[PDB]
């Protein structure tokens, strides 16, 4: 009718279109997990290789937006590079003014309300992009944040974001994850991804991983390459078996 | 929609073979519903 | 974030109306019943207060405002609307005072309350002020009792009635209104033009009045309005 | 059909249509490919002209001493882009006194035309480039949308008909890695003579070579500079 | 007449024929949209919130879900609606609070704290620009010469004092219970207020709570710092009221 | 209800008749459409499993659903 070309026009339902129809783009997206332990962060993202011409492990969707804070996407890609640019330009300005390393409880908030400042106007259309924020740190633990579209944040434990949204919601229910160290969660985040993941609707993938936690010293790497193998190994077993 | 949820998880088994239905039954059947009946148009109150 | 449109909503039509002045008059029409009347030493401006519960706390917001030591308002309408108008009035008075030294006569008031109100049926992207305010005032040894409205316009009444059923209280104040009342009726008679609109008991807590005299204007304390309800005061 | 008029609105689909077309203005565009080996990024560039009487417009566009691009779409978009570039390595070599490296380079093009995808009014970029540049990663291809994305490819084709030159890139991108400078640019203009009907072929008034390696500045042939590629080139049998 | 359309009327923030504003009238239908409800209810030493809280997953931490927002120090406030739009207008809240105590010096009474969350949503009523916010603030706090005290202030701007309010699905429900609790009169001490407002939600709900599915927001006038009170502090008023 | 033949003066039940459906239901034939076989609908293999296991299956192994307890979808 008309209740859907506006971001600034409720409809008489109750509820904003334009956000609405956001959030379906991300729905139809490849997936991204985030599970937090008792010491780190692990993220795992569902790569679809779409040709053999691109590059492997390359246009990646971890970024680092801060020296100690991952940000691992879903979604439209594009609008995703400018959210990492306006957080690690707020986790800058934060370290200008007060002087240490910006607390994730606080990034997330200013980055949900940036996103939601894009749902008010007719001017602009809301972010395609929900994203998770991980961190270590040794006074606060690990944190996992996730945003979605709408301008919403909230502490989770894990989650998951994407086209198979459902089926990882299940795994890591099943799992047990307040106890583990860092280096067996990232089995099982192999694990996970291999089992949500269809080669009859997609073709091939790549797996990317990544600490933030105690065993890289409060920064936030991508693991390195001879645990991603062990990680995989570990999982075409699990398939088989 | 439970008396579909008790059913759906009872299509599973039928699909794996089995005489009986188990508690994943239960669980995944619930996620199922849970995503056609929020898709499948949305339901109002009509106050009399 | 946003720029802000720049064309008018208020437009001409075929006829030669203001379609959007037209509506936000009846949305005047909606709002609860008040009275004015002008005595002759003195202002009445009184006013049917919302409430629909015995939650609501009936003395933490006011339908009768003081724009000054000298000045007052009664609304008719929305009461978001209602709150800008009284703190762009109360600025207004403010640059007055701050360049002459000197109340600000209520004539000027109602005369820049108003400009105000017309600037919203020809700026960008806004909907006129959905409100009729009514201005009491008492300067120079004379009372005043003005009404702007949404429009812009206003007018100078001996006595007036706005909101709902307006209609019928200016009619009611047509016969009743005989110049030369003391100030303590137009209190009685404006609550009586209340009554020929209002569905209930009244009560000290349930309408709101403000009178305005050279001592300058003042809110009826909910002890002073029970007095005046004996119906014979 | 409502949906089209803005980038602003999403369908309901959860796409945006005024971003899904932009790239056909680029599927409207001349043929072009990009390969690399692990010394050498080329770009093979087939222009095109709209009269008899008339020169060919110029696919290829030289931005610094070590980045050149193709571009696709509305010339007019493609040096409004392209000035923009130039700008942001004349600030690099004024600043740091170094060549900016491609992958910081096209990170700035990503963030220049997300913008006019979500603002109101404004449109997407019509042009797609491919990057083919050279600095202390080796080589690199990148390939730039009007959507705003970007891919690092070690291959790439965009253009008209580029489909063609797609897949026999994808059966050769094997024998890539090992291949000498002149090599290469042979498997381009195989590629890229799978992309014209199959009544004319390449020569030397419609195809551009645009080579950088690790010793040789971006340079770019034309005409008569072209000839040492396409004499030695197989014939392409039908 | 009769809700008869001007042509744009339903999709901008201008009036209708009949003399309302469409836009708005929508805006409310948000709150409800939450899915929670929120009681809050006055007492003559205290003023007590008490908030549903939903944690729909076990992953979701349950310690960032609330809905309890600490303003100042003498000022919580709950926030119903859409939680986007929400936290928009807390942080806003908090911002106002801060800038009055630093022109003034005397920390922001709980009445003009609402009177400018109010004016702000008013100037989204006004314009066509923009949208309303969807969500519904409500305040508490005391004031230093009235007692505890109780704001709501709604989507339109018409904000007002209260007894006892709720607001959300069960808005109508909850004061018709509520009403009848203050007509009758108690000494309204700090275990009477606790009590009629756990009893309230809890019947309009039909719950009957565990201590992890109520948050319970208080200020007291012996101490007049707003707490969260903890799931130990909660449970003890719980197993009291399913004594009496 | 009963439909029944009566001769057409002399009001007699002379028999009973077979109940009518509508000529247009009738016309909705049950038709006889020509093998597509499943192996030519591409792609949408899940789709076909999840509608033969709904409405193939419970006509000949309704065994399946008796022996777990449950109905049809």
């Amino acid at each position: 009718t008309g209740y859907d070309l506006s971001a600034s026009t409720f409809s008489p339902d109750g509820r904003v279109f334009q956000v609405e129809y956001a959030m379906k783009a991300v729905e139809n997206s490849s997936t991204a997990i985030g599970i937090r332990c008792k010491d780190g962060v692990v993220f795992g993202v569902e790569k679809l290789v779409l040709s053999k011409l691109y590059e492997e492990g390359s246009n990646k969707r971890l970024f680092n937006v801060d020296r100690h804070v991952g940000m691992a996407v879903a979604g439209l890609l594009a609008d995703a590079r400018s959210l990492a640019d306006i957080a690690r330009e707020e986790a800058s300005n934060f370290r200008s003014n007060f002087g240490y390393n910006i607390p994730l409880k606080h990034l997330a908030d200013r980055v949900a309300m940036y996103v939601h400042a894009y749902t008010l106007y007719s001017a602009v259309r809301p972010f395609g992009c929900s994203f998770m924020l991980g961190s270590y740190s040794v006074n606060d633990g690990a944190q996992l944040y996730m945003i979605d579209p709408s301008g919403v944040s909230y502490g989770y434990w894990g989650c998951a974001i994407g086209k198979a949204r459902q089926a990882a919601k299940t795994e890591i229910e099943k799992l047990q994850m307040k106890e583990m160290t860092c280096r067996d969660i990232v089995k099982e985040v192999a694990k996970i991804i291999y089992i949500v993941h269809d080669e009859v609707k997609d073709k091939a993938f790549e797996l990317e991983l990544s600490w933030v936690g105690e065993l890289t010293n409060g920064r936030h790497e991508i693991v390195p390459k001879d645990i991603r193998e062990e990680a995989e190994k570990y999982a075409k077993e699990s398939l088989k078996e | 929609d439970l008396r579909n949820v008790c059913t759906e998880a009872g299509m599973f088994a039928i699909r794996a073979d089995h005489d009986f239905v188990v508690q994943e039954d239960f669980m995944k059947a619930v996620r199922k519903v849970a995503d056609s009946k929020k898709l499948e148009s949305k339901l109002d109150y009509k106050p009399v | 974030a946003e720029r802000g449109y720049s064309f008018s909503l208020t437009t001409f039509s075929p006829s030669g109306k203001l379609v959007q002045i037209e509506y936000a008059l009846a949305a005047v029409a909606g709002g609860a019943p008040s009275v004015g009347i002008k005595a002759a030493n003195g202002v009445v401006l009184a006013t049917e207060k919302k409430q629909k519960s015995i939650l609501y706390d009936e003395r933490s917001v006011h339908k009768v405002e003081p724009i000054t030591k000298h000045i007052g308002l009664v609304y008719s309408g929305m009461g978001p609307d209602y709150r800008v108008l009284v703190h762009r009035a109360r600025k207004l008075a403010q640059q007055y005072y701050l360049v002459y030294q000197e109340p600000i006569p209520t004539a000027q008031l109602v005369q820049r309350v108003a400009s105000v109100m017309q600037e919203y049926t020809q700026s960008g992207g806004v909907r006129p002020f959905g409100v009729s305010l009514l201005i009491c005032g008492w300067n120079e040894g004379r009372p005043y009792l003005f009404q702007s409205d949404p429009s812009g316009a206003y007018f100078a009444w001996k006595a007036t009635a706005m909101g709902k059923n307006y209609v019928n209280g200016k009619t009611f104040l047509e016969k009743r209104y005989n110049e030369d009342l003391e100030l303590e009726d137009a209190i009685h008679t404006a609550i009586l033009t209340l009554k020929e609109s209002f569905e209930g008991q009244m009560t000290e807590d349930n309408i709101e009045v403000g009178i305005c005299n050279e001592a300058g204007f003042r809110r009826l304390t909910p002890t002073e309005v029970k007095d005046y309800l004996a119906a014979i005061a | 059909n409502q949906y089209d008029n803005d980038v602003t609105v999403w369908s309901p689909q959860g796409r945006i249509h005024q971003i899904e077309y932009a790239m056909e203005a680029v599927k409207q565009g001349s043929a072009t490919v990009g390969l690399k080996s692990k010394t050498h990024a080329v770009l093979v560039a087939l222009k095109r002209a709209q009269s008899e009487l008339a020169a060919h417009q110029k696919k290829i566009l030289h931005v610094d001493n070590h980045i050149g691009i193709s571009i696709a779409g509305l010339t007019a978009d493609a040096r409004l882009l392209c000035n923009f570039m130039r700008q942001e390595c004349l600030d690099s070599r004024f600043v740091f006194d170094r060549p900016l490296p491609v992958s910081r380079l096209v990170s700035l093009i990503g963030s220049k035309t997300q913008i006019p995808t979500q603002r109101y009014g404004r449109r997407p970029y019509g042009v797609g480039l491919l990057i083919a540049g050279y600095d202390d990663m080796g080589p690199h291809i990148f390939q730039t949308c009007p959507s705003a994305n970007y891919f690092d490819c070690r291959a790439m084709s965009i253009g008209a008909r580029s489909q063609s030159a797609r897949t026999y890139l994808e059966r050769h991108m094997s024998e890539f890695m090992e291949c000498n400078l002149n090599e290469l640019v042979k498997h381009g203009l195989r590629a890229l003579r799978e992309t014209l009907p199959a009544e004319q072929d390449l020569t030397t008034k419609n195809v551009s070579i645009g080579i950088v390696g690790k010793d040789l500045e971006f340079t770019i042939y034309d005409d008569d500079d072209v000839s040492p590629f396409l004499e030695g080139l197989e014939e392409r049998p039908q | 007449s009769r809700g008869s359309s001007a042509g744009f009327d339903r999709h901008i923030t201008i009036f209708s024929p009949e003399g309302r504003l469409y836009q708005v009238e929508y805006a409310f239908k948000a709150i409800n949209q939450g899915g929670l409800t929120s009681v809050a209810v006055r007492g003559k030493d205290c003023a007590v919130i008490v908030t549903q809280k939903k944690v729909p997953d076990k992953l979701l931490d349950s310690s960032t879900v609330t809905h309890l927002f600490k303003i100042t120090e003498n000022i919580g406030c709950v926030m119903t609606g859409m939680t986007a739009d929400s936290r928009s207008q807390v942080q806003r809240a908090r911002y106002e609070a801060a800038n009055w105590k630093y022109k003034y010096g005397y920390e922001i009474p709980v009445d003009m704290l609402c009177k400018r969350i109010a004016d702000i949503s008013q100037v989204y009523t006004q314009n066509a620009e923009m949208r309303p916010l969807g969500c519904c603030m409500i305040l508490i706090g005391i004031d230093e010469e009235q007692g505890p005290q109780v704001y709501k202030c709604d989507p339109a701007g018409y904000y007002c004092g209260f007894k006892a309010t709720a607001a959300g699905v069960k808005q109508t429900e909850s004061t018709s219970f509520l009403e009848k609790k203050v007509k009758k009169k108690f000494d309204w001490t700090f275990e009477q207020t606790v009590e009629t407002a756990i009893t309230c939600l809890s019947t309009v709900l039909s719950i009957d709570f565990k201590p992890s599915e109520i948050e319970v927001g208080v200020v007291t006038v012996e101490n007049p710092k707003f707490r969260i009170l903890t799931e130990a502090e909660i449970d003890a008023h719980l197993v009291a009221l399913a004594e009496r | 209800g009963d439909l029944v033949g009566v001769n057409k003066d002399s009001y007699l039940i002379l028999e009973t008749l077979p109940t009518e459906y509508d000529s247009r239901v009738k016309a909705m034939e049950v038709d006889e459409r020509p093998t597509e076989q499943y192996s030519d609908i591409g792609g949408l293999d899940k789709q076909i499993q999840e509608l033969v296991e709904a409405i193939v299956l419970p006509m000949n192994h309704k065994e399946k659903f008796e022996n777990l307890g449950i109905q049809p979808p």
